[PDB]
């Protein structure tokens, strides 16, 4: 704790501001399909394309290709809510 | 929210799901007892003799008293 | 509602030939097509429409009670915005007293 | 404890609903426990939120903005939605099986759908046309480009 200071605070941030993307891109998508219609058992992108990264987010390369390949649907659709 | 970064899941409404991030953030930590038990002797303290073999008051009672009392809820 | 044209007076709709009859107690009729095809209306989610805040979100600058944020405004260039966070999906509307809002609102 | 609707467990209200034995339209705070019906998928929380958003009742009155009802038939138009036609005409294009039938009268809603609720509970538009038009049997619905 006493060694928190010595963290660089850029490098927390940016990563911090990646994580929270991740995050709130599959807390929306938990359930929600970007298809549409939930049914997020483990088909489409209602949940993922295979493995377990509903939640996870530290195996890399499969929670990316998900964000990159529905990145403009969900930055629509938070347009959308926001107005 | 400022961002508008703050998706509330299926079921509850924005502000609903605003109030109860800030109701999670804003509870103290099992940690806050640290720096009571830094300032307390707890042979020698009657407050926390009290508490802590039940004959009256809690542990809130002592957070309240010396830390802080925190977020007032109601209902 | 349709004001009959001698005495003002509202006038029945009355449904029968396969169209509008405007009838008065007057007996004055109209006829009346094409505009007043509509008979019901309903908004939903009043309480939280547009016109609901508006003198509100443009009063809301010179209010000295609404919350102000350190945010440059994009067309007079002053340090500061008022904020407003109206509606239960609490949409942030950020307004200046030259005019200008932040794209919704 | 909590005050809200649905959750009303402030006070003696609980109690007084017990004790009173009052009905189920007169609970405040109602809840229900519901198992998975299969033991070994019971571990999986991304399928108990599945099923769980899945039995949430959402009405058509859920996700409607306004909605207004005419006296046109179809096979004349409010002047404010004149320019529903285009909109119109697409549906009747790409539904070639749907067109309208000939018992079509002058009574007719129009209904416009709030997206933000949309969005927000995953609600897409084939769900609403296939839960109201295998639901309703005198009635033709048309919707918009999605
Ligand atoms: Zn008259
Ligand atoms: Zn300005």
């Amino acid at each position: 704790q006493h060694e928190v200071g010595q963290l660089n605070i850029k490098k927390v941030q940016t990563a911090l501001k990646a994580s929270l993307e991740f995050n709130t891109f599959y807390a929306f998508y938990e359930s929600r399909c970007p298809k549409g219609g939930l049914h997020d058992f483990q088909d489409k992108k209602c949940v993922k394309c295979g493995l377990f990264t509903y939640i996870i987010y530290d195996h890399l390369s499969q929670p990316e290709l998900v964000h990159d390949y529905y990145n403009n649907y969900k930055d629509q659709y938070d347009k959308e809510k926001m107005s | 929210l400022l961002h508008g970064d703050i998706m509330p899941p299926i079921g509850l409404t924005t502000h609903d799901f605003y109030e109860k991030l800030q109701l999670n953030a804003l509870k103290f930590p099992d940690r806050i007892l640290k720096p009571i038990m830094n300032s307390i002797n707890p042979e020698t303290n009657g407050l926390f003799q009290m508490v802590a073999t039940g004959a009256k008051g809690s542990n809130p009672n002592m957070i309240h008293i010396m830390a802080g009392i925190g977020q007032i809820e109601i209902n | 509602m349709k004001i009959c044209k001698a005495c003002s007076s509202c006038m029945v709709r009355t449904y029968v030939d396969g169209n509008i009859i405007f009838r008065c107690s007057c007996g004055e009729s109209v006829q009346g097509d094409s505009q007043n095809l509509l008979v019901s209306s309903k908004v939903y989610h009043t309480g939280e429409m547009e016109d609901k805040y508006k003198i509100f979100i443009k009063n809301a600058p010179f209010d000295p009670t609404n919350c102000q944020i350190k945010k440059d405004c994009p067309n007079c260039h002053l340090d500061y915005l008022t904020q407003i966070c109206i509606g239960s999906q609490k949409i942030i509307i950020l307004v200046c007293r030259c005019g200008y809002m932040s794209n919704r609102g | 404890r909590s005050v809200a609707g649905g959750t009303n467990k402030s006070g003696i209200v609980r109690p007084q609903e017990i004790f009173s034995a009052k009905p189920v339209e007169a609970e405040q705070s109602s809840e229900m426990l519901l198992r998975l019906k299969n033991p070994e998928v019971e571990t999986n929380k991304t399928y108990a939120q599945e099923i769980a958003n899945s039995i949430e009742l959402i009405t058509f009155e859920r996700l409607i903005l306004q909605w207004h009802l005419l006296y046109e038939t179809y096979s004349v138009m409010y002047p404010d939605f004149a320019s529903d036609v285009e909109w119109m005409t697409d549906f009747l294009e790409n539904h070639p099986l749907l067109q309208p039938p000939e018992d079509i009268a002058n009574w007719c809603i129009r209904l416009e759908l709030n997206k933000t609720t949309m969005i927000l509970k995953s609600i897409s538009l084939e769900s609403i046309i296939n839960s109201l038009r295998a639901k309703h049997p005198n009635t033709y619905i048309m919707h918009s480009v999605e």
